[PDB]
């Protein structure tokens, strides 16, 4: 069957360049030109170019023309694509894919970032007090400042799970991820239930508990 | 370039129902528009491609249709295994492009969010940076606004919104809005609110306290 694989994943230093892998198996990598696109979450996919693998013969989306160079190894089947000198506006993830489209690669993600492996900080989000007494109160744990992904978070060793919202890690202007998670609780067992956030960041091999309680 | 728009970018459906995607040309692309699915985690699946040629293996429940610069993607009897993204793509000319794309969801009744805002306790400061976080908890739909004001200023740039996906057992989201400043800035002021506007609320609610509780 005809597959295309890819890198997977990269880490690049603004300012450095990458080169991103396609073998192409299961085909005649001569007879189909490959396409490279890109995607992020907010710009939506866009087309970056395209290579024939017997000729050589490229072409490119004006957008990319000074950060892609498309080649091609015949001996290895592998259709490659350079991307230079990377800022944080080249994160995303990069697909190879034939001809038609038919066939995926299934995508390098590509980080670009100067930060180096960092345990996160754990903040306490505490619960309102003399806020609501609907029965429900909201608590939670900010989790800032780490590096690289991915970091896991679970409430009193896992025994709490209902309520429990863990948002997906976002991005600020340092280059740390940052993220919250929060769980809804009876407001009735603040003060007398202990909350404890579990988080780990196997990156650094950093595990962090932090008792959350209404603050004094 | 020929720029292709797809309208919706949202949409919410129920188990057999009827999805419409739309997706128009800014200039006649004749036929040559390919259509495809993408689910988290992984790359985009062809659907359709020449407009209205249904791919080998696609279920008959995806028809593309159109035509130049108005193009369709239905979807019949809309099954959970359909919730995903879908993208449509012009090949007629270079540099080829793509819709927008549209999210496919499911539809429940409108929920109003609980809000909560939280202080940047005294730990964090240490660090030279408060952060203030807003969380609008269980609504929908996802159409929600988040305002921020610092003694009744309305802040600009300085927040960021993460929002989850739909609850497995309750279809809604939910969604942290974090307002980044030095601690200089936030001792600098003492009114912090959180202002949320959403079809599910009657008015705007807002959440706030003053620094130093
Ligand atoms: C990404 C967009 C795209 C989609 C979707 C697509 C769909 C598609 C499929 C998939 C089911 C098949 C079997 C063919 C079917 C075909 N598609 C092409 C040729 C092309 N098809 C192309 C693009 C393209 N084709 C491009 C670009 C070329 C030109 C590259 C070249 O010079 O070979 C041909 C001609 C190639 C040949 O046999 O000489 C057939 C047949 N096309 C029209």
């Amino acid at each position: 069957q005809v597959q295309l694989l890819e890198s997977g994943a990269e880490l690049v230093k603004p300012g450095a360049s990458v080169k991103l892998s396609c073998k192409a198996s299961g085909y005649t990598f001569t007879s189909y030109w490959m396409h490279w696109v890109k995607q992020r979450p907010g710009r939506g996919l866009e087309w970056i170019g395209r290579i024939d693998p017997n000729s050589g013969g490229t072409k490119y989306n004006e957008k990319f023309k000074s950060k892609a160079t498309l080649t091609v190894d015949k001996p290895s089947s592998t259709a490659y694509m350079q991307l230079s000198s990377l800022t944080s506006e080249d994160s995303a993830v990069y697909y190879c894919t034939r001809r038609d489209s038919d066939y995926w690669g299934a995508g390098t993600t590509v980080t670009v970032s100067s930060a180096s492996t960092k345990g996160p900080s754990v903040f306490p989000l505490a619960p309102s007090s003399k806020s609501t007494s609907g029965g429900t109160a909201a608590l939670g744990c900010l989790v800032k400042d780490y590096f690289p992904e991915p970091v896991t978070v679970s409430w009193n060793s896992g025994a709490l799970t209902s309520g429990v919202h863990t948002f997906p890690a976002v991005l600020q202007s340092s280059g740390l991820y940052s993220l919250s998670s929060v769980v809804t609780v009876p407001s009735s067992s603040l003060g007398t239930q202990t909350y404890i956030c579990n988080v780990n960041h196997k990156p650094s091999n950093t595990k962090v508990d932090k008792k959350v309680e209404p603050k004094s | 370039e020929l720029v292709m728009t797809q309208t919706p970018k949202f949409m919410s459906t129920s188990v057999g129902d009827r999805v419409s995607i739309t997706c128009k040309a800014s200039q006649n692309v004749g036929t040559a528009v390919a259509w495809y699915q993408q689910k988290p985690g992984q790359s985009p699946k062809l659907l359709i491609y020449s407009a209205s040629n249904r791919y080998t293996g696609v279920p008959d429940r995806f028809t593309g249709s159109g035509s130049g610069t108005d193009f369709t993607l239905t979807i019949s009897n809309m099954q959970s295994e359909d919730l995903a993204d879908y993208f449509c793509q012009q090949y007629s000319s270079y540099p080829l492009t793509f819709g927008g794309g549209t999210k496919v969801e499911i539809k429940r009744t409108v929920a109003a969010p609980s809000v909560f805002i939280f202080p940047p306790s005294d730990e964090q400061l240490k660090s030279g940076t408060a952060s203030v976080v807003c969380l609008l908890n269980n609504f929908y739909p996802r159409e929600a606004k988040v305002q921020w004001k610092v003694d009744n200023a309305l802040q600009s740039g300085n927040s960021q919104e993460s929002v989850t996906e739909q609850d497995s057992k309750d279809s809604t989201y939910s969604l942290s809005s974090t307002l980044t400043l030095s601690k200089a800035d936030y001792e600098k002021h003492k009114v912090y609110a959180c202002e949320v506007t959403h079809q599910g609320l009657s008015s705007p609610v807002t959440k706030s306290f003053n620094r130093g509780e």
